[PDB]
RNA sequence: UCUAAGGGUCGGACGAUCAACUU
RNA sequence: CUCUUAAGGUAGCCAAAUGCCUCGUCAUCUAAUUAGUGACGCGCAUGAAUGGAUUAACGAGAUUCCCACUGUCCCUAUCUA
RNA sequence: UAUCUGGUUGAUCCUGCCAGUAGUCAUAUGCUUGUCUCAAAGAUUAAGCCAUGCAUGUCUAAGUAUAAGCAAUUUAUACAGUGAAACUGCGAAUGGCUCAUUAAAUCAGUUAUCGUUUAUUUGAUAGUUCCUUUACUACAUGGUAUAACUGUGGUAAUUCUAGAGCUAAUACAUGCUUAAAAUCUCGACCCUUUGGAAGAGAUGUAUUUAUUAGAUAAAAAAUCAAUGUCUUCGGACUCUUUGAUGAUUCAUAAUAACUUUUCGAAUCGCAUGGCCUUGUGCUGGCGAUGGUUCAUUCAAAUUUCUGCCCUAUCAACUUUCGAUGGUAGGAUAGUGGCCUACCAUGGUUUCAACGGGUAACGGGGAAUAAGGGUUCGAUUCCGGAGAGGGAGCCUGAGAAACGGCUACCA
RNA sequence: GCGGUAAUUCCAGCUCCAAUAGCGUAUAUUAAAGUUGUUGCAGUUAAAAAGCUCGUAGUUGAACUUUGGGCCCGGUUGGCCGGUCGGAUUUCCAACGGGGCCUUUCCUUCUGGCUAACCUUGAGUCCUUGUGGCUCUUGGCGAACCAGGACUUUUACUUUGAAAAAAUUAGAGUGUUCAAAGCAGGCGUAUUGCUCGAAUAUAUUAGCAUGGAAUAAUAGAAUAGGACG
RNA sequence: ACCCACUCGGCACCUUACGAGAAAUCAAAGUCUUUGGGUUCUGGGGGGAGUAUGGUCGCAAGGCUGAAACUUAAAGGAAUUG
RNA sequence: GCCCGUCGCUAGUACCGAUUGAAUGGCUUAGUGAGGCCUCAGGAUCUGCAGAGCGGAGAAUUUGGACAAACUUGGUCAUUUAGAGGAACUAAAAGUCGUAACAAGGUUUCCGUAGGUGAACCUGCGGAAGGAUCAUUA
């Protein structure tokens, strides 16, 4: 969808435990705090010069990436800070000993590091349930068409 | 099931205790210990089926009332005590001296030895990690836990600890090239090399084998334990050397070492 | 929740019960051999259609297949230490070749009565 | 009793599962704390494992952190002002995390006055040496040396009282607290 | 006894100001 | 098979507001039913724009049953102008 | 071990079926029946009901002995053998039975826990515990309150139990001990410096909170805030600490605070020795049980991915009351709409959802045998669920237990 | 399909037949059944091509891009001798694949860590008139593989392997007396111990790691916003 | 325009049949047990029955979808002689 | 020879069918609501630091919330199930009516559609040949 304007909720949205003293005068605004995930995955600058918060990134988060890595393709980017990646694949049938089309949706959470639509085959990662189906977090994103 | 499990069996016990499938519904269901019990070798599974000793638990029961038996120089009295890999055992009325490993065929091995070495023994160091008060410390396969260790020491490694101070000593880095024994899989007992390791970042980093005949083959990296150098064991090794035969060279052997 | 016991039997039926030339011979080599019932020959074909199931198993397979030749070679000994099998016809084409009355002269039923002591099958 | 279980729960599709065990004590949930404010009144708790949590109900005198003097405090905890998820926690003042109040300012006033000899928004030698040496990092916020005046500060939680038993925080500063102050002038 | 939501007007993402009834 | 009509009542519908016999027969609703409904039909004397059959909806139209309600009643009493 | 045959016709050739055949670890039944070995067995219908009886209790030298028990036999006037009963501790949550439920639910295989608790085992691990710090505070050791027992008794009746009177603990509840060291704050004063300083106090662990370190990808300069060592008093600063993971706010340390303050041994059996300043002085072994935290084991819960039979006379489902997601909180051992506020309108589907059916627990596996397949799998192993059905719950590490309790129904 | 008076089928008797301590019956199921058909059916008339056409999903979907040549390497079978006291290796011989070079022919690249190997050579010698031969650091090899940055278009398929509970299946060895079975057991001095064992395979579909790069797809550079530098 | 010749694509025809088939017959009904170019639909003994019920469409007739119990050893196809 | 439909007797299978037909089980609204859990309270009873106060141990009972058994009514689906009467099918050996079809079956046959008729069926419109024509360039 978009990025909000960061502390639009009732909350003050912040990193937990990151202090930045006012009384240290600074050209930085903020002390942000960022990672690499590992797996050679390229954190991107925009975790580490942008604002945006979303705790369950990989980056700039409270997540650990660990256990499956997946790709697949993207069909619906509506809901705020997650999207659903279809997953085709095929399924082996001996009798016949043929295949046939298979697939399934997997609801994932995106950072608003990456900034994305329909298409953009995906790259993603298993993160300890968020909410209630969403197991998987955006780790890197390709273009389509250009 | 509203609790652990108090009760094995038969039919489930680990294929290499080398059971008759009759005798009983139940097998002895290694107590909590040092070694996971599928990893592990109980007591009266050593005596009663493999040393022929006793006949009964009963009989093995009043051996270890009679305090014969000790474990890395440890009096334990434990019938389902889950002994493993690089013990000990040692027996002095008649001693005896053993130590624990498996066969090319990767079923716990008759391996006896002198009464020195069973005055030390390795320990595969699973971690090391930075124990509290600043304090570091080690661990190993057997449970053990060592404090105030060897800086370079460091993950899959393998040490000489004495047996009874506990004591680390001179030890043996994981490293190309190395004596290795395995511990797991289809492999398990072979002996070779190091040749190479293949890593893989996210899970189960592999390591290429060679044994002395040339023969290579490949290994998840958690059954692996480095047991000295090239053509150096730091032990004395059982029969067979970890080499895997095949069944033609098997009974090729059996005839002919037979007769005469 | 014992072991279970394993068991089997040691035979098989014909899928054709009434053959004249097949019950002639049964009984032929009964008369000959001095036997009870058609239960033991149905047995020895039964073990001669396992042997003949592993024989084509095998061939299959390349020559210098070593699953093949263990196999062949440790079966080709059982049966000449058996003595079905001649000294020399030690191949798994032979082996094919061979039928049940090579089994049947190895009876003891046989052998008794084939080296005197009997004066007959029945007798033996 | 109560669960936490997504066996009650639909499914993804809309579905409705069936009931394929019965209740667990291993996912059972627990009726909250309404912590209030009030004699110290706590009841402990068995937990799994024998572990055990401390369900806090009636608290003043709750531990806070000041974050640039890197100080902490107990301080008699005065009242409620805002929470984000209900109002009704600041109607009936209670506690919880996120559950911003107001508290005392006087230790942190004689802490100040102690510390750098100075005043909060108005000899012995080795204590002059030391007062001396403490001036210029005697500075503050005149936000916050505005509250001084008022003898009441803001604050915030990092406690789950209901689990800790403890009411414990820290007091506002920075662009947070400029935030909670916008919504401060725009809600009261 | 309270909470929220729902407008106008004037000044450049806002600031000021006035009044309403309705859920 | 006959007499006989201009034609000989077809489609359809019923003891229906049209049927004597009649409280028609059968079933149902009832403890009990000349009631009502549904079936039957040689229908005294049904029947096709003298309109036949059905028809959602509407009816200060006629009728049966049910639920609730209640001095209609068992069975009367009391109070006000 | 790849096999066929009889029936339509007056006869002939096909299609197509009926019947015949063989097997079935797949049941029943009939007839018959001498022996050897081995051995399934109330699953099918009634997860229908049950008489009787049985199935979980437990002690070592080593927790509690005045049995007004026993034996007698021997150092013991505190006991010292054995040992009921009781207290205490542990277990009783395993095992065994059954398959009714359940249709991506379980279950198989493959992950993950940097998202969780962990009795027990094993290995590690605790010098700090009090007090304005000379007229102190049991340390050779501090306190009751109970059974068992005695006796008084009730009930038609149960493993019901009421009053009174004794008495122990590794029960219950209290409570001391100990080295120096340096580091921090506080500070009398003195003497002005470039400032030095007695002496007051704090500094185990755990819990909760805030903050910091937790480096390192290559080599050189200037400044300032402070504040350390050396001064060859102009000054330099040279040796200069850094853990692991693919990855973390990890490990861990540190500062300032917090706590109805967690722990830091008032316990038990064998032995019995050495040291004098001869007190019954001081030292002193073996092992048994406890205990904080960590690790390991035992497990446990969640969890990734792929896989389920029939059904379209089931095509839209889902959101009342979470239906999908976000933010915050609460609860959980812990992630999570798990639940709550508030917000958004999303989420699934002809690649068959949803719904229905299943005489469905899943699987490993069984039967049939050219092959590919089909059919089956209550059942001797794994996993799951249940204990007449529903719900709730104490204890414990662990149960939503049922050979444990409470309630409702039959 | 037998039976309507001389029943080859009924009832028995006689005789005879298959199996045999087993045999039959009923029901369910498997093969038979190529009568469910992927392998592997049929569709003019025997059942069955929609009345016809368009059409999304689905299924499938033309060809084409390093081929050829040359060099070396060293194997495992099969011969030709067999040296040898039935197994043995070198040459002679092919065959069969396998690896690495050159032919205009990434080897993903750095930043260093590491160098082993020499273009080295700084001194000459053991020793055949000397390049037969090796210790020996000072200019001067990358790959021999550590480890951080950067990507490599990706899939599918396939090979191999690991990881894969046991039991059951196949299957190895063994006189339970044979056999089902079992995992034993067998050898001396059987008065004073010796020893082998208790295999192996199958274990899929998903996932993982590697090799392969045909086949079938996908991407690139065309408003050059291209490339390398 | 008519004639010859030649080639595309049409409706069909004639002869043989290699081949195919149960046979009639067929240049497709061939290139099939030596069983695979792609793809959709339909059928599984006869009857009951295209009936019942449900749904849907239709003004209505009627259409599309589409059973069951029950019953049965034949029914049927091509072709020969009578 | 073969064969068709109505009618008729008998048996049976299933269908419609007034009867708000009956029955079992779920799921449920709404209502009622057990039970313990936590919670505000309470304070029989014991007690710390003449009596003082504060301060504990504390049962019964009690406020409130959640879980929620169980119950009432209705709905509701899923499966059985009664019913006058009706309307089909099937089967029977030795019934009534006729003779529609197979031959040019005696009106060539069949399909779809509409009407009608005791019955098979007749007729109308439009098709097919599975016909009783592979055929009239002469």
């Amino acid at each position: 969808s978009t990025e909000l304007t960061v502390q639009s909720e009732r909350a003050f949205q912040k990193q937990p435990h990151i202090f930045n003293n006012p009384k240290v005068k600074t050209s930085k605004r903020t002390k942000r705090w960022y990672k690499n995930a590992g797996l050679g995955f390229k954190t991107p600058k925009t975790a580490i010069e942008g604002s945006y918060i979303d705790k369950k990134c990989p980056f700039t988060g409270l997540v650990s990436i660990r256990g499956k890595i997946l790709t697949g393709t993207v069909v619906s980017t509506k809901m705020h800070r997650t999207i659903v990646i279809r997953r085709a694949y095929l399924h082996y049938i001996p009798k016949y000993n043929r295949y046939e089309k298979r697939h399934k949706n997997v609801p994932v959470h995106v950072s608003p590091a990456f900034r994305v639509q329909v298409g953009d085959i995906v790259t993603v990662g298993q993160c300890r349930p968020i909410s209630k189906t969403v197991r998987f977090n955006v780790v890197k994103v390709s273009a389509a068409a250009g | 099931a509203r609790g652990p499990k108090k009760h094995l069996k038969r039919l489930a016990a680990p294929h290499h205790w080398l059971l008759d499938k009759l005798s009983g519904c139940y097998a002895p269901r290694p107590s909590a210990g040092p070694h996971k019990l599928r990893e592990s070798l109980p007591l009266i599974v050593f005596l009663r089926n493999r040393l022929k000793y006793a006949l009964n638990g009963r009989e093995v029961k009043a051996i270890l009332m009679q305090r014969h038996v000790k474990v890395d120089g440890k009096v334990r009295t434990d019938t389902t005590y889950p002994a493993g890999f690089m013990d000990v055992i040692t027996l002095d009325a008649t001693n005896e001296n053993f130590r624990l490993v498996y066969d090319v065929k990767g079923r716990f091995a008759v391996h006896r030895i002198t009464d020195e070495e069973a005055s030390y023994k390795l320990g595969k160091v699973k971690k090391v990690q930075l124990g509290k008060k600043g304090v570091p410390y080690v661990v190993t396969h057997d449970g053990r836990t060592i404090r105030y260790p060897d800086p370079n020491i460091k993950v899959n490694d393998t040490v000489k600890i004495d047996l009874a101070s506990g004591k680390i000593t001179d030890f043996i880095k994981f490293d190309a090239g190395k004596l290795v024994y395995v511990t797991g899989g289809r492999n398990l007992g072979r002996i070779g090399t190091i040749v190479h390791k293949e890593r893989h970042d996210g899970g189960f980093d592999l390591v290429h084998i060679k044994d002395s005949l040339d023969n290579t083959f490949v290994t998840r990296l958690n059954n692996v334990f480095v047991i000295g150098e090239q053509g150096k064991p730091y032990i004395s090794l059982p029969k067979g050397k970890g080499i895997k035969l095949s069944i033609a060279e098997e009974r090729d052997r059996r005839r002919a070492q037979q007769g005469l | 929740p014992r072991a279970p016991r394993t068991y089997s039997k040691t035979y098989s039926t014909p899928k054709r019960p009434y053959e004249s030339s097949r019950l002639d011979a049964e009984l032929k080599l009964a008369g000959e051999f001095g036997l009870k019932n058609k239960k033991e020959i149905y047995r020895i074909s039964f073990q001669l259609s396992k042997i003949r199931r592993a024989a084509r198993d095998l061939l299959t397979r390349d020559e210098k297949d070593p699953k093949r030749l263990f196999e062949g070679n440790a079966l080709i000994r059982r049966l000449v230490r058996v003595g079905v099998l001649s000294e020399d016809k030690k191949k798994l084409d032979y082996v094919l070749a061979l039928k049940v009355e090579d089994f049947l002269e190895r009876r003891l039923q046989t052998q008794v009565y084939k080296l005197g002591l009997a004066k007959s099958v029945h007798h033996a | 009793g109560i669960s936490r279980d997504s066996r009650h729960k639909r499914s993804a599709t809309g579905a409705k599962r069936a009931q394929f065990r019965k209740k667990r004590k291993f996912e059972l949930g627990r009726q909250p704390a309404n912590t209030k404010i009030g004699a110290k009144r706590i009841h402990s708790v068995r937990t799994r494992g024998g572990n055990k949590k401390y369900r806090a109900l009636r608290i003043e005198t709750g531990n806070f952190s000041w974050a640039s003097e890197g100080i902490s405090k107990k301080t008699r905890i005065a009242g409620v002002v805002y929470h984000p998820s209900n109002n009704e926690l600041v109607r009936t003042n209670t506690l919880t995390k996120a559950a911003i109040v107001q508290i005392d300012a006087t230790p942190f006033r004689q802490w100040f006055e102690a510390h750098y000899g100075q005043t909060l928004g108005k000899k012995s030698k080795n204590a002059e040496r030391k007062w001396a040496a403490r001036a210029a990092s005697a500075k503050i916020e005149s936000s916050v040396e505005s509250q001084f005046s008022a003898g009441r500060l803001y604050a915030c939680i990092s406690s789950r009282p209901g689990q800790s038993g403890r009411c414990d925080g820290y007091i506002l500063e920075g662009e947070e607290l400029a935030f909670y102050l916008r919504r401060l002038t725009a809600k009261k």
